[PDB]
RNA sequence: CUUGUGGCAGUCAAGCGUUCAUAGCGACAUUGCUUUUUGAUUCUUCGAUGUCGGCUCUUCCUAUCAUACCGAAGCAGAAUUCGGUAAGCGUUGGAUUGUUCACCCACUAAUAGGGAACGUGAGCUGGGUUUAGACCGUCGUGAGACAGGUUAGUUUUACCCUAC
RNA sequence: GGCUCAUGGAGAACAGAAAUCUCCAGUAGAACAAAAGGGUAAAAGCCCCCUUGAUUUUGAUUUUCAGUGUGAAUACAAACC
RNA sequence: UGUCCCUAUCUACUAUCUAGCGAAACCACAGCCAAGGGAACGGGCUUGGCAGAAUCAGCGGGGAAAGAAGACCCUGUUGAGC
RNA sequence: UCCCUCAGGAUAGCAGAAGCUCGUAUCAGUUUUAUGAGGUAAAGCGAAUGAUUAGAGGUUCCGGGGUCGAAAUGACCUUGACCUAUUCUCAAACUUUAAAUAUGUAAGAAGUCCUUGUUACUUAAUUGAACGUGGACAUUUGAAUGAAGAGCUUUUAGUGGGCCAUUUUUGGUAAGCAGAACUGGCGAUGCGGGAUGAACCGAACGUAGAGUUAAGGUGCCGGAAUACACGCUCAUCAGACACCACAAAAGGUGUUAGUUCAUCUAGACAGCCGGACGGUGGCCAUGGAAGUCGGAAUCCGCUAAGGAGUGUGUAACAACUCACCGGCCGAAUGAACUAGCCCUGAAAAUGGAUGGCGCUCAAGCGUGUUACCUAUACUCUACCGUCAGGGUUGAUAUGAUGCCCUGACGAGUAGGCAGGCGUGGAGGUCAGUGACGAAGCCUAGACCGUAAGGUCGGGUCGAACGGCCUCUAGUGCAGAUCUUGGUGGUA
């Protein structure tokens, strides 16, 4: 894996463009804040921006909001990875592991 | 001429469909428990049964 | 490359208030490297690891005067194939970082010493001339210096030329 | 041939301990075992009756039977792809209580005290445990702590 | 594949060589290279790849016996020895042996070592090996056994494709 | 139930390296039928007293394991000692 | 005494060409090499060298050529003579 | 696991199918917190067992003897037994200590707390023990994350030669050798890359489009910079990408960088040339040793300096000559090491392979930076199918096994199961087709179907044949050195 600290902007872009929910499993695109406040209105979240809030600021209903969200299906990055060989650790000149703030850049490219 | 023994693929085989817990019932196996504790325990439970059969009025 | 101030402390466990705040001058291409190297060096000096401590500050350091020509006397240690050896090299450059990446290149070129097998012990600018040891630097410290560039190889953007190209300058 | 005897491969484990030879200390016998009590299995080689197999050495089960000099323990024995219900008959020197279950059974009463208290007061209890949280924002003060500029060391023999 | 074993080749040099480590050799050690031995292995082949040696014939390897031209010497000459470039050039006739190996006689400038399915059986030969007959010795009560000895023992096909 | 073993030390006619006697040290360096390992110091060892639990009834349990057998072992229960 | 040094020459009948008559063995598809890797010795695969119809007489390098479910060795709970 | 078992079987496992009981459970090849167990890596031997090198000290009482007044339960020793404190190095079958990784258990309704009920068990007892009655605490249901549904059963296929790779590891000189441990792979697997390759790297596969990338590369073959940047290397045997198709010790004033010490206002190195001495025939060894047989001493004189002597020379001298300083010159040197790339070391057979070509401030080696090329991978979209969850003939005619909505998914040997295609017959039906042409065969003509196959046109031909719903089987061929018959190439 590659992981890091997801900024507000990058979280917003991900949940907008790649917002999919688990409803009777059947992975359903959100496309409407009615579909969020149907399933997650129980926990008080009534919107896309209310869901993005309960993620970006780790809420009392983080577990629920995060497990509701379907695993994001990202594509390969826009200009590539840089990195001639990926499967070294980021520190060495690879890509895998904890890239603190540089995940934001990667993820937007992969979006 | 052959080979003798290997534990290769034996984990994979086991984990594919298996490794499972024995389900743990309430009121467990009261067999191989102290025979004189059992001999008494019967009469205790029969006593409690009579006492609630008396209580039912 | 970049030069980074890295101040890490130690975990403040009460019975031990105010741990002694250890500062470094790490050479690294970003913060995620600069902080990993900080821990690498302080694990060779003190009983503390990233779990048992914390980075309290990381700050990029720039050049005081990034357009003054400087003679950087750099002390370095490197793992060779057979053993390890302490070296002193003299880079001439305009920044501390630019001098250091030239050292890393001329260490990789001359002793096959890659990034993992090099420690930058010190990068001190030489104050007064007549302290410059190495001739490959004392060359460029001569009064009223000039020198030509014979065999000037111009480069076409098209396969064919019509003139029989010259190498004059 | 090959050796698969009962006490085979058990040189070092049924070994007694350094300067802990000789007699068993009497607390071992005065200790009370009841059914449903979780107990460890660790043989005392000095005592060669009701001793467990080397498999069960290190295991933890729950007492099912209680008799004169001995208990009965239920242990989970994985064989191939499934656990079985293995009933041991152990003399009381080969077992001990598990502080595992002692620290839980006191946390139950600590939760019972916290809740029964905070039902009739200003409430912010949060009875569940939480793991090691990412440390909060602190200011580190450099008053007589002006950071020591460390440098890496030159190489030298010895 | 491997390189123990075999064969060849270094490094160090206590020393042998009047004196003198290294002209020529070299202890105690130690690093290799090779696949012309012998092993180790069992990967290919058991609806067969004709199983030793010789005869013939070509090509290649060089770890060079001679020849060409050189360097070194405990090289005066002659003679010899140690190397270099070097495989262009050649490197035999016989007695006994099936033998490969070996051993003698003799000439030669020299009678170097090897590979190419341990080259070469639709090229030969068939002495040896290893079918069936037979004799001897030792072993076995015996049938029989012997990588002990001895004698007699069928060597098939090209007109196909390629190569020449 | 009594005692302490190896070995060493200082000593008593014949008696000495070695026969018996006495004291001092002695964590086991002895001994426990054998192989080896573990265990054991008012004992599991050595000496002495009484016995026959090396018995009857069948079941459960552990190791090997298919959770079959065989062997060995464990812990009870009911009798009698 | 051509067994040989060391080969030569001759005769007949073949072969060869023609008219007539006219089979068989074998045949996955086939038919140029070098190295490479690969069931560790390729016609085909990879990389090179290369490569021009139709062919005739010879030849015995190769096609691990053909002949035959190895007869040697092992296995088989397959037999037989003795 | 068992078998006269080792080319085989039964057994359990892995597998498929049929389902079934219920509806997000208290499950998990996972972490955390708490609590066990371990004797392996490491370490240790001035800690036990065992091994093991070196002295010092005491030996005193004792095993070897006088050196000695014959003679000393004795002055000086070598001494063996030891003891003491030190010392060097070790252990698969030593060990005080003791990891990492793996591993047990717990983290709550079958829970906790407060009363009280029988009992032939146990208690001195009215004490307990097991199970309960009756109450009380459900927002935080008592760690994290996930959950694709969770549990249950029956039956039966194939298999039981395996092999490979990093890491741990036994035997062995070793092996593309033999045998283990954990995991991942091939088998059973295509695709992009390593030229080629079962196993390596990257990624696992319905049919297409578009976009982006992986590993790997971007002189030309060859899609893609004869890109940029700092260095190194010149080889009459260069080097060139992991597994992988090799090279070692030892050497080089080849060239680059580096480490330590020493010399410099005449260095000093150079690189030429003035002297190398008197006392003194320095002691002993001896015909002889006088500077050079050695045991060894080592001072001076004017001193610029010269060993009471570095090599030739002699029986022994003598002599020439080395340090040692100096007239000359004029601004860096003298070693001893260390590692980079080259070079020596470096020899096998057909001709020959960094994949080829070629490449020399590279198209080599080390390193950095962008750009760029492209996989059956990733994203979006279409269509096919499978599976899942739903909606709906509600008077609402046209299909409820129907139609339709939504979501995910698609590799495969051995093997299982399902849905179909085709053949000879059989029962029923289409009042089926047909001498104005059945069936058969031929067809670089057409249409349908993912496919098995179906349908049609044209020709030849001349007497039968078909669709559909069902029944039944001597029912589908490329292989069997298959059978019969026919035919070839060789020719």
């Amino acid at each position: 894996v590659a992981y890091g600290y997801p900024s507000y902007s990058t979280i917003r872009q991900l949940v907008y463009k790649r917002g999919f929910g688990k409803i009777n499993k059947q992975r359903v695109p959100l496309s409407d804040n009615a579909i969020i406040e149907a399933n997650l209105g129980k926990y008080g979240i009534l919107s896309i921006d209310d869901l993005i809030h309960e993620i970006i600021t780790v809420g009392p209903h983080f577990k629920q909001a995060n497990n509701f969200l379907w695993p994001f299906k990202l594509s390969n990055p826009s200009g590539g990875w840089g990195v001639p060989r990926k499967f070294k650790h980021f520190i060495q000149g690879g890509s895998f592991g904890n890239r603190e703030e540089f995940i934001n850049k990667l993820v937007k490219s992969m979006n | 001429k052959s080979k003798n023994h290997t534990a290769h693929n034996q984990t994979r085989k086991a984990h594919r469909n298996g490794i499972k817990k024995p389900k743990t019932y309430k009121y467990p196996s009261l067999k191989g428990v102290d025979p004189k504790f059992r001999r008494n325990h019967k009469h205790a439970l029969h006593g409690t049964a009579k006492a609630l059969a008396a209580a039912k009025k | 490359f970049k030069e980074y101030q890295v101040i890490g402390r130690r975990l403040p466990t009460e019975s031990v208030p105010e741990p002694k705040l250890f500062r470094m001058r790490i050479f690294a291409s970003n913060e995620v490297i600069a902080k990993s190297r900080y821990w690498y060096f302080l694990q060779k000096l003190h009983k503390v690891k990233k779990a048992s401590g914390e980075i309290v500050s990381i700050n990029q350091i720039n050049e005081a005067h990034p357009t003054k020509v400087k003679n950087f006397g750099v002390w370095v240690r490197y793992d060779s194939r057979s053993g390890t050896h302490n070296m002193y090299k003299e880079i001439r450059d305009v920044s501390r970082v630019a001098a250091v990446e030239t050292l890393y290149q001329d260490m990789a070129a001359r002793h096959r010493a890659r990034f993992r097998s090099i420690h930058i012990l010190k990068v001190a600018e030489i104050e007064k001339t007549a302290d410059v040891k190495r001739q490959y630097v004392k060359q460029f410290l001569t009064k009223d210096l000039k020198f030509p560039l014979p065999h000037r190889v111009q480069k076409s953007t098209k396969t064919f030329s019509y003139k029989r190209p010259s190498t004059f300058y | 041939g090959k050796s698969h005897g009962y006490r085979s491969r058990t040189r070092y484990m049924f070994q007694r301990d350094f300067r802990k030879h000789g007699a068993v200390h009497l607390s071992t016998y005065l200790k009370v075992y009841k059914v449903g009590d979780i107990v460890d299995i660790k043989a005392n080689g000095s005592i060669q009756k009701g001793m467990p197999h080397k498999f069960y050495q290190g295991k933890t089960g729950v007492v099912y039977n209680v008799t004169k000099s001995s208990v009965g323990v239920i242990i989970n024995k994985m064989v191939g792809n499934r656990y079985l219900e293995k009933r041991l008959n152990l003399r009381v020197e080969h077992i001990k209580h598990s502080k595992c279950r002692q620290e839980f059974l006191e946390r139950v009463k600590a939760n019972a005290a916290k809740r029964a208290e905070a039902k009739a007061q200003g409430v912010a209890v949060q009875l569940k445990r939480q793991p090691a949280q990412p440390r909060e924002s602190r200011i580190v003060s450099t008053e007589g702590n002006v950071p020591q500029t460390l440098a890496p060391v030159p190489y030298e023999t010895f």
